[PDB]
């Protein structure tokens, strides 16, 4: 069976606090620059 | 232990065999509409049926084999075919909604009438009167077929289900022929679009109604069925009902009042 | 057309515009009361040491708050309604013109007598002569005649456009397929602009209406001249 | 016209669906299918929560036709009260699976 | 036909920790591997196809 | 709600830290993007 | 409606199976009857290129995007006309 | 054990978990998506480019925004992990089922995001409308990716709605009748009807669209006798159901937290609130022509519909004073959830009133396809939708992590997106009445202030949300352990303590028919 | 004779916005008049009225369109 508890119950780690800055700063940030980027990828093609 | 009657159901991978098959078959479509290829929608067709597959073995596996279908689980499925069922029909009344739309106010370009200019209809008295004597005539031995269950009658459940089954064959055989043999397409204006949409997904419906009720016939071969509990046995019967109630709606709608 | 920093509806060209303003105002008070009174309660709610946390009855309350904003919406639905109904009155027109919307412009068509027929397009901001309204002018304008009931058809020969004139109260899809009718009566001479109301693609927001009324007289030799 | 063939749920029943079958037949309701019927709830006759642990959660809907339920654990011991009507409850462990 | 859902109802009840669509045997492992499979492998390939449809070819 | 004293306590220099590096993440790749806007508008 | 039969004393296995082959499947053999009769194949139309029919926004993703899935050459004329 | 619980799982927790994620994430997107919008519209001129690439932004912010950010977070979020402790049951009704609800989005998201890099995207405003969206106007695959994208979105759905009415339906507590469950549970099941029933409608009607792009079928194209307005109608059908379904899960939660924190142990007029949603959703299905005002439909029809789409102010506006009822005499209690439910209630009257002004089709035909409605729309969305989501989360966010957040950073941060929501949509009413048309790219000269105060707006909610990442952060990285909760007699989803385990409710609560 | 038409007037079997089916009709009727006429051996004068309804009323290129198929034989209304 698995874990339970504060931080246990989550797909995500929370025991490293920069670990977790770095996970939560690439899944945001990446929701957040995809639009900007696909703009640009359509500015690219023509 | 739970003390309670409830399905606590085992980690399963269909839900995301299920979902990855859906990405499969749309993307599957897009690349057969606009890249001329049928390869991920061969792909995506084949997980989905093998997804579905498994999925529903395992549901007989949790129920006929493991138990776990006490009466509060029973009473759920109930609820949850009927809304399933509610839904179906919601999707057809946008097709009917669709079909009376532009039926009743033929445009210029139809010659401002219905059936429009150029378009010859079937004769509702002939083929389609005959489909629609076959899709009663199964509601009515599928009935026989839950009765003889009921009271324990195996070999005529056996009987009246292989009769339900033939007839919903016979219908899609007919209809087949009849898509065949009418002289207007799916691109012949509103009225082809209309009739080949709308009668095209109800006898996609009728293919899935009679392969559940073909896995219903081999469950009852094998003796899953018990006189008192046949869930899959019922909601077949409810969805071919249904499927029944929508031809018939079809019939006087499309074929005959539309002609 | 709008003017900068304004707030509220360009000022009204016809008489039911004109209409439109006064219901509109009467609305907005409601509004205006509802929304500061439920403002003005929620703060009375949150500024006392006071309380009652026991159960509260609720059937007999409830019919003031059932009954209150029932007369409410009657009152705005009356003049509504109204309104609405006089926007329907047969006229009888002097002139029908029909507009076409098509793919970033707007086409015209007077053919009661002559077949007269032009495009209008937005005129580009490089090419705007000084004083010129960017985004708004157009190469040819919808002349018509003033203080005149006008029959307007509008229609579109691709995608859907919406043909709209603020000043006057006037918005009309163009379908294609479908003959759209509204009636059109400017109280004065002038000139009265419009912008496409439906999403078309890619110049949406370039292909702009302006009409402009004058004395019947100046129209007909407008008229005459454009064959 | 007429014959067998087809199992019956005496025959065929098997996991839990077998189990509340055959406690059904007791009268008994191991699986809490039905809603208890409450005593008079005093210090001499509370009612008796049936427990597999020593505590259970007990929701008590005060006065018939309330919408607001009052929630509360109910510990192996003394009897306990509604916080919010104060009728009495105690807890009685263990069993079910023999 | 004779009735063998008590072999079944026998073979699915094993105490083998064993989730349902793994418990019929070594057949549930090669059928969910060939589903996994073309499950994962379709994704990887629809991402290519997107990839693809997503440049222009002139 | 009553909680218990933090178990890793996050202090104010940490704050900035994480608060830094979070509105770096947002600002830096949307920044560069629209930077390079004219560059993407004619080439 | 009550119909102009009668039972309803107890409708069970035995009565759905009277109603199955005593009513049902005699209409189905009518049917099948009239149809398999009133059929003969008719006198295909003379084709005349309507712009509400025969539409192509887009060629099919089947053929030679020019035919419709079940295509009856004997019936369905193309945008052009019938076929050879 | 990774891919078994959070791949293969059948709990709701976890599954809700999910879905908190999955909405998360969206979220970003769509804000990225309206600060592009604003962007191009901050000052006048062109930044992008015409009217194409800026509307695949509009649409694509539409249907983010709804699609992926607002029905996962409140329905399958707070509702997968919410319902089943709030009626004490062990589960969903359909556990496995409910996991495929969740991996269809992701399939469905990678869908929409393909529409957009594949051609021109699809800019066609979320309302998807032919002959724009049809195979001239529009060739290629970005609008079938498009419909595809809501095919999945719609199945996902319409199986969600299926378990949860089931699920509220038939696994309470033998004793519980449906007038003894919480209002939250109340505003789900209903939303599920909605679901249910309209959703499908709009399924038959994407279909015909795809069908006329890729099998020649005219229901929407005159030369085949087809129609646009029909499309209209089957898009609409659904669509005016679909924002009540927006709203309902979040009136659902405003009604907890008003109770909460107000000190109470229910709500003011509990079936009068039950009355009041059930009212709300039959009427949002007899409305749906309010969207179509200007389309040319007989006066006695527009009469119709401005008459019935004022009557739904009634049963709503039971639901605003019962709040404010429920708020009487209580021990308010300034938490960060009881402010956003305090805005919500202000600022969702505001949305609500002004709909009622689009209402009535005279002014209707002045104020369509202008900015009033955007203004009315985001402050019923952007405010009053966000803002129960918001509530919900900061209020509920202890018990399903196990975690505090530091309450004075989440005041600081409903001051600032209180602030830019208001500078961004109040301006728009001004733009609406001067006529600014909707999905323009640029405007003309008069519009800028208005233009240039909205944007500035924009950029404050941006600020706004980089803040609600770092406080997530904070709270996980200082730990925080939560101890005791006030008021769990009257809100059993606590009752489990924070995180509740993975199994609760394995033994029923006993609960006495008396 | 009769005229001294200015524009086509209110007619009451069309008095809502919209208007397709009016521009049709009369398009239809000054086309069966001007059939009956041309045919019988009379004059094509008394199908004016017709004539300038639809010629007010309807988009050019429908009024185009018709006339295009009319010559085809591609019209779908009958005349
Ligand atoms: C897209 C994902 C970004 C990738 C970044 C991950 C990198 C992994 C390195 C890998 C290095 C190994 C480290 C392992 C352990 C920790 C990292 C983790 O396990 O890795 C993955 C985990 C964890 O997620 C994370 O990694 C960090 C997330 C932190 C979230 C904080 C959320 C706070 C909000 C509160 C939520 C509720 C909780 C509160 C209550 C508590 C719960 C009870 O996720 C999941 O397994 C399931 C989530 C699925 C879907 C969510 C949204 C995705 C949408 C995508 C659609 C795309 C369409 C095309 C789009 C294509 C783009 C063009
Ligand atoms: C940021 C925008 C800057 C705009 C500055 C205006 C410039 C004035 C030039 C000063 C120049 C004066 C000369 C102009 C007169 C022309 C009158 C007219 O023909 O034009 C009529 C127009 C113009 O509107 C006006 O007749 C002025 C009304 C202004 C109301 C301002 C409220 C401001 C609140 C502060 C922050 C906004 C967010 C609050 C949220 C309120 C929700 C609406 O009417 C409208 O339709 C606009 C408003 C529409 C809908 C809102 C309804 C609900 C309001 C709730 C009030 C809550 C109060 C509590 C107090 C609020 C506490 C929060
Ligand atoms: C959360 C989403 C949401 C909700 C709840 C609503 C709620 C309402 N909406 Fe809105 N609406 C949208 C989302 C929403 N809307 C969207 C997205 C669009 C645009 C779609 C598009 O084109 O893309 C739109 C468009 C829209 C239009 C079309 C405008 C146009 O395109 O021209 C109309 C027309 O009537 C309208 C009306 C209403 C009304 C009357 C309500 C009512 O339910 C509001 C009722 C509430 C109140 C009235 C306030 C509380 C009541 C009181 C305090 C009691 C006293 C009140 C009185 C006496 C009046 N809405
Ligand atoms: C729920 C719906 C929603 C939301 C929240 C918003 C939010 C915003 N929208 Fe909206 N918008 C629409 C739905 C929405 N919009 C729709 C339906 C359209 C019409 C499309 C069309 O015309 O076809 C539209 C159109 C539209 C336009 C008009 C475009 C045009 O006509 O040309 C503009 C212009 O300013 C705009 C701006 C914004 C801005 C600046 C915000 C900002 O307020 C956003 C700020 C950020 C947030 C509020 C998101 C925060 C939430 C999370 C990130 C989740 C957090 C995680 C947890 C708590 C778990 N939007
Ligand atoms: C191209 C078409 C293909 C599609 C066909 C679709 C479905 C058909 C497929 C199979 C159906 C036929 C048989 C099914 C298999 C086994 C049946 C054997 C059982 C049997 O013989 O049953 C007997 C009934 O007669 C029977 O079948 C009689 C069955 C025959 C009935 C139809 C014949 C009609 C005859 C003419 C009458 C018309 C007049 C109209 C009257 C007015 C009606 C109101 C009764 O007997 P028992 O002693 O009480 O029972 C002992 C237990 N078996
Ligand atoms: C024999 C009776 C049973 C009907 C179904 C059997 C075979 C067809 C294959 C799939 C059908 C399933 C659903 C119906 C979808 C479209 C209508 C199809 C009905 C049909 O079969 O219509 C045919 C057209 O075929 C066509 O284009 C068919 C081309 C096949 C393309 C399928 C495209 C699928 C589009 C799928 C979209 C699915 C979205 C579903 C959403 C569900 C809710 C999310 C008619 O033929 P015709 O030559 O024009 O005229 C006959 C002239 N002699
Ligand atoms: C049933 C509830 C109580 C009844 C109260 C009224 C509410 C719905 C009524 C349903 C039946 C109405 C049919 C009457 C037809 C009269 C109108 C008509 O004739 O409308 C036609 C289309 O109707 C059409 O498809 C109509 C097709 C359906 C549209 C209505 C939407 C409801 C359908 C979904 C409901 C789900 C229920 C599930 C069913 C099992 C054509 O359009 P017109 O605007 O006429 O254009 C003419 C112009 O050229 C001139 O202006
Ligand atoms: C060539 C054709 C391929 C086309 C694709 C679709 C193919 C087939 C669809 C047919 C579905 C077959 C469903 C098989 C279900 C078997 C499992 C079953 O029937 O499971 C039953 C439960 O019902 C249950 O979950 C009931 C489960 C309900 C499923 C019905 C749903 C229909 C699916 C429709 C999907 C398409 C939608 C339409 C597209 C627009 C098991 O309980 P009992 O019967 O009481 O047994 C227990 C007793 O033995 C105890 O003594
Ligand atoms: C190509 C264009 C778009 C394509 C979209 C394709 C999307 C998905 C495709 C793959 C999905 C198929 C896999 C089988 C799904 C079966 C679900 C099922 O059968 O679910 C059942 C519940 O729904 C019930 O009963 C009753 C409800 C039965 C629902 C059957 C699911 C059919 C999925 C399609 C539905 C379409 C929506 C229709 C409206 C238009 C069982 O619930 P579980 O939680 O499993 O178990 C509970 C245990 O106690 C049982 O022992
Ligand atoms: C709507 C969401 C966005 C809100 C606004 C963003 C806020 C500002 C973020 C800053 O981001 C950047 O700023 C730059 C400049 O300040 C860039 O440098 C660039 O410019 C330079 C300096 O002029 C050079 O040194 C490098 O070549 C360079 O690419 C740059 O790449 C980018 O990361
Ligand atoms: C073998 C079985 C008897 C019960 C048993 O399995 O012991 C018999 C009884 C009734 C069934 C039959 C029914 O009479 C209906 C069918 C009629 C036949 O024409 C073909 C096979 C047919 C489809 C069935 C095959 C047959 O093998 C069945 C399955
Ligand atoms: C009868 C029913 C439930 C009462 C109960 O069993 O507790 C109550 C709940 C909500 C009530 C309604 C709401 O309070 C709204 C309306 C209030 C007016 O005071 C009377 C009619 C009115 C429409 C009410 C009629 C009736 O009293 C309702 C429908
Ligand atoms: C809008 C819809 C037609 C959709 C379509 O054209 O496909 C039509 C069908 C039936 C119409 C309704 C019915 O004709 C009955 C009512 C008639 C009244 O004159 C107006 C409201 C009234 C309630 C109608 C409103 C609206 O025009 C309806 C609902
Ligand atoms: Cu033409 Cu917008
Ligand atoms: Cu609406
Ligand atoms: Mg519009
Ligand atoms: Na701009
Ligand atoms: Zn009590």
């Amino acid at each position: 069976h698995y874990e339970e508890g504060p931080g246990k119950n989550i797909p995500f780690s929370v025991e490293n606090k920069w670990r977790l800055l770095a996970m939560m700063t690439l899944f945001f940030g990446s929701g957040f620059a995809a639009p900007f980027f696909i703009v640009r990828h359509q500015l690219l093609k023509k | 232990h739970q003390t309670h009657a409830y399905h606590m159901v085992n980690p399963s991978p269909w839900p995301l065999t299920g979902a990855l098959s859906a990405l499969l078959m749309t993307s599957g479509l897009t690349m057969w509409f606009h890249f001329n290829s049928m390869t991920l929608l061969m792909i995506g067709l084949t997980t989905n049926m093998l997804t579905m597959y498994q999925w529903w073995r395992d549901v007989i596996r949790e129920s006929t084999f493991q138990g776990h279908h006490t009466p509060a689980v029973q009473k759920g499925l109930r609820y949850g075919m009927i809304l399933f069922i509610i839904s179906e029909v919601l999707f057809f009344t946008g097709f009917f909604w669709a079909f009376y739309h532009s039926s009743l106010a033929p445009t210029p370009e139809l010659g401002g009438c219905w059936p429009p200019t150029g378009i010859h209809p079937l004769n509702p008295l002939e083929v389609p009167l005959l489909n629609t004597s076959v899709l009663l005539a199964s509601g009515v031995s599928i009935t026989w077929a839950h009765h003889s269950l009921m009271e324990g009658d195996r070999k005529h459940m056996l009987q009246a289900l292989f009769i339900t089954i033939t007839l919903g064959v016979y219908f899609t055989l007919l209809q087949a022929s009849e898509y065949y043999e009418a002289p207007f397409t799916i691109s012949d204006g509103v009225y082809g679009s209309t009739f080949f949409v709308a009668t095209g997904f109800h006898g996609l419906h009728v293919i899935i109604g009679s392969t559940f009720l073909i896995v219903c016939f081999f469950r009852q071969l094998k003796f899953h069925f018990t006189s008192n509990h046949h869930f899959g046995f019922e909601a077949a019967a409810w969805y071919w009902h249904f499927v029944d109630v929508v031809w018939l709606f079809l019939y006087v709608s499309i074929y005959w009042w539309g002609s | 057309m709008a003017y900068p920093m304004q707030l509220g509806f360009q000022d009204a060209t016809s008489p039911i515009m004109e209409e439109l303003l006064h219901f509109h105002d009467h609305t907005l008070m409601i509004v205006f009361l509802i929304s500061s009174l439920v403002l003005y309660i929620i703060s009375l709610m949150l500024t006392t040491k006071l309380t009652h946390t026991s159960t509260m009855d609720a059937q007999e309350v409830e019919t003031i708050w059932t009954i209150l904003p029932a007369i409410i919406l009657i009152l705005i639905a009356l003049p509504s309604l109204r309104i609405l109904y006089m926007m329907d009155e047969i006229n009888n027109p002097s002139l029908t013109v029909k507009t076409m919307g098509h793919q970033w412009y707007w086409s015209y068509e007077y053919t009661d007598y002559e077949d007269l027929s032009f495009d209008s397009y937005m005129i580009p901001t490089s090419e705007l002569k000084p004083g010129e309204l960017r985004l708004l002018e157009v190469d040819n304008r919808v002349v018509l005649p003033m203080e005149m009931t006008i029959r307007m058809l509008v229609s579109s020969e691709d995608v859907l456009h919406s043909w709209a004139v603020p000043s006057l109260g006037l918005k009309t899809d163009a379908i294609p397929g479908r003959l759209n009718q509204t009636t059109l009566m400017s109280s004065r001479p002038g000139l009265y602009y419009g912008q496409c109301s439906e999403i078309c693609g890619s110049n949406h927001s370039f292909m702009p209406i302006v009409l402009e009324l004058v004395p019947l007289k100046y129209f007909e030799k407008w008229s005459a001249s454009m064959l | 016209a007429s014959g067998g063939g087809v199992p019956t749920d005496e025959e065929q029943a098997t996991g839990l669906e077998r189990e509340v079958m055959l406690a059904a037949r007791k009268g008994q309701d191991p699986y809490n299918i039905l809603a208890p019927k409450a005593t008079s709830g005093t210090k001499e006759d509370p009612n008796l929560v049936p427990s597999i642990t020593n505590k259970r959660i007990v929701g008590c809907i005060c006065e018939e036709d309330n919408s607001t339920v009052i929630w509360f654990w109910l510990h192996k011991g003394e009897a306990q009260r509604c916080p919010s009507c104060g009728t009495h409850y105690k807890l009685v462990p263990h069993q079910l699976a023999h | 036909f004779e009735n063998r859902v008590a072999e079944k109802q026998k073979l699915f009840q094993e105490d083998n920790g064993l989730p349902v669509h793994l418990k019929g045997g070594a057949t549930d492992n090669i059928l969910y591997r060939v589903t996994m499979t073309l499950c994962l492998g379709g994704t990887l390939y629809s991402l290519y196809c997107l990839g693809w449809a997503s440049f222009p070819h002139k | 709600i009553t909680a218990k004293p933090a178990k890793t306590p996050t202090s104010p220099k940490e704050q900035a830290i994480g608060l830094s590096v979070t509105f770096l993440s947002f600002l830096l790749p949307a920044g560069w993007v629209l930077y390079h806007l004219d560059n993407y508008k004619k080439s | 409606a009550s119909a102009a039969k009668g039972d309803h004393g107890g409708t069970g296995a035995r009565t759905w199976r009277f109603l199955t082959f005593g009513l049902a499947l005699p209409s189905v053999a009518l049917c099948t009857l009239n149809s398999w009769l009133h059929s003969g194949h008719r006198e295909r139309p003379a084709f005349i290129p309507y712009h509400h029919l025969r539409i192509r926004t887009k060629p099919f993703s089947w053929g030679d995007g020019n035919h419709t899935f079940f295509h009856n050459p004997r019936v369905n004329p193309l945008p052009t006309g019938y076929e050879k | 054990m990774f891919i078994n619980r959070w791949l293969f799982s059948t709990n709701h927790k976890d599954i809700g978990t999910l879905y908190l994620l999955f909405g998360a994430w969206a979220g970003m997107v769509g804000t990225a998506l309206s600060l592009l919008i604003r962007a191009e519209l901050g000052q006048p001129g062109t930044l992008l480019g015409d009217d194409q690439i800026y509307n695949v932004v509009v649409t694509a912010h539409a249907f983010v925004m709804i699609f992926f950010m607002v029905m996962p977070i409140m329905i399958g979020g707070f509702g997968n992990w919410l319902v089943p402790l709030m009626i004490g049951a062990p589960d969903m009704a359909f556990p496995r089922m409910n996991n495929m609800s969740f991996w269809l989005l992701p399939p469905s998201f990678l869908l929409l995001l393909a529409s957009s890099m594949v051609e021109a995207g699809a800019g066609t405003g979320w309302t998807v409308y032919p002959p724009l969206a049809g195979n001239l106007a529009h060739a290629g695959a970005s609008v079938d990716l498009t419909i595809f994208s809501l095919h999945l979105a719609g199945v996902s759905s319409i199986l969600g709605a299926i378990n949860f009415i089931t699920t509220i339906i038939n696994m309470k507590p033998p004793a519980m009748s449906q007038y003894q469950t919480p209002l939250f549970v109340w505003s789900v099941m209903i939303t599920a009807v909605l679901l249910l029933l309209s959703l499908p409608v709009l399924a038959a009607g994407i279909t015909m669209l795809l069908t006329d792009r890729n099998l020649n079928t005219t229901f929407f194209d005159p030369a085949g006798g087809g129609d646009p307005i029909l499309y209209q109608h089957l898009f609409w059908f659904f669509g005016h159901p679909e924002v009540y379904i927006l709203i309902l899960p979040g009136f659902g939660m405003i009604s907890h937290i008003v109770t909460y924190y107000s000190g109470k142990k229910e709500p003011f007029g509990y079936m009068g609130m039950v009355w009041a949603m059930m009212s709300i959703g039959f009427l949002g299905f007899i409305v749906w022509a309010h969207h179509m005002f200007t389309v040319g439909m007989d006066v006695d029809t527009r009469a119709y519909f401005t008459s019935a789409t004022m009557i739904i102010a009634i049963p709503t506006g039971v639901k605003v004073f019962s709040w404010l009822a429920t708020l009487h005499g209580g021990n308010i209690k300034w938490s960060p959830a009881m402010m956003w439910a305090l805005g919500f209630i202000f600022l969702f009257t505001v949305g609500g009133l002004t709909g009622i002004v689009l209402a009535n089709s005279s002014l209707d035909i002045v104020l369509h396809d202008t900015y009033y409605v955007v203004a009315h729309f985001h402050y019923v969305l952007s405010m009053g939708a966000v803002f129960a989501i918001m509530g919900g989360f900061v209020h509920w966010f202890p018990l399903f992590s196990g975690y505090t957040l530091n309450d004075t950073w989440a005041k600081i941060h409903f001051a600032i997106m209180f602030v830019g929501v208001n500078m961004t949509f109040f301006p728009q009413h001004f733009l609406g009445l001067s006529g600014m048309p909707r999905r323009y790219s640029d405007y003309p000269d008069a519009y800028t202030m208005w233009n240039t105060i909205s944007s500035m707006g924009s950029f404050i909610s941006l600020t706004a949300v980089m803040l609600m990442v770092f406080i997530i952060w904070e709270a996980f990285a200082s730990k925080r352990e939560v101890l005791t909760v006030d008021l769990t007699t009257t809100n059993l989803e606590w009752l489990n303590g924070c995180p509740p385990p993975y199994h609760t409710f394995e033994e029923p609560t006993y609960v006495n028919l008396k | 004779k009769i005229k001294n038409y200015q524009t086509a007037p209110f007619d009451s079997r069309f008095p809502n916005q919209n208007q397709t089916r009016n521009c049709w009709q009369n398009y239809l009727d000054f086309h069966r008049c001007e059939k009956a006429m041309t045919a019988k051996g009379g004059d094509v004068s008394v199908c004016e009225w017709y004539r300038r309804v639809y010629k007010s009323l309807c988009p050019i290129s429908w009024v185009s369109t018709w006339d295009d198929r009319r010559a085809e034989g591609t019209f779908p209304g009958k005349i």
